């Protein structure tokens, strides 16, 4: 109460602004039919449905 | 998935010109070997030729030599079989063949996965 002690807390819910570089995922399409599309989606992993 | 459709063929008067197309859809044809064999009535599948990856090379069985040509166009994906000089022996089902190998054997076209439906041809009187 007339006292206070400090704590330590892990994971908390808190954020900053800053910049990262993502990454592509696109539908899978199996891609089979697919005449080789310019944009190839088989350069990055396929989503989640 | 691999897929071939064949025209062409149909009743022609012995002597004269004939001409067959096979277009493949799910490949490109530069890097795999295309065969065409026929079947007679009554008869196993014999075989007819083949066109190699290799160079662009062209292999016929000794029954047919000179009267028949293999051509491959890349940019549209079809094989044409031209034949000349029609004889009576030719009345048979032909079949487009292929096996994504990158090479041809005369004696292994007949057992190939992938297969088309195939063309008829009669040669009479």
């Amino acid at each position: 109460a007339e006292n206070l002690w400090v704590t330590v807390y892990y994971g908390v819910p808190v954020w900053k602004d800053a910049e990262t570089t993502l990454f592509c995922a696109s539908d899978a399409k199996a891609y089979e039919t697919e005449k080789h599309n310019v944009w190839a989606t088989h350069a990055c992993v396929p989503t989640d449905p | 998935q691999v897929q071939l459709q064949e025209s062409g063929g149909g009743s022609v008067q012995p002597g004269g010109s004939l001409r067959l197309s096979c277009a493949v859809s799910g490949l490109d044809v530069e890097s795999v070997t295309i065969g065409w064999i026929r079947q007679a009535p009554g008869k196993e599948r014999e075989e007819v030729g083949c066109i190699s990856g290799n160079f662009d090379q062209t292999y016929y069985v000794d029954s047919v030599k000179g009267r028949f040509t293999i051509s491959r166009v890349n940019e549209e994906n079809t094989v044409y079989l031209q034949m000349d000089n029609l004889k009576p022996e030719d009345t048979a089902t032909y079949y487009c063949v292929t096996d994504r190998q990158f090479y041809c054997a005369l004696h292994r076209l007949p057992v190939s996965q992938y297969r088309g439906q195939g063309t008829q041809v009669t040669v009479s009187s």
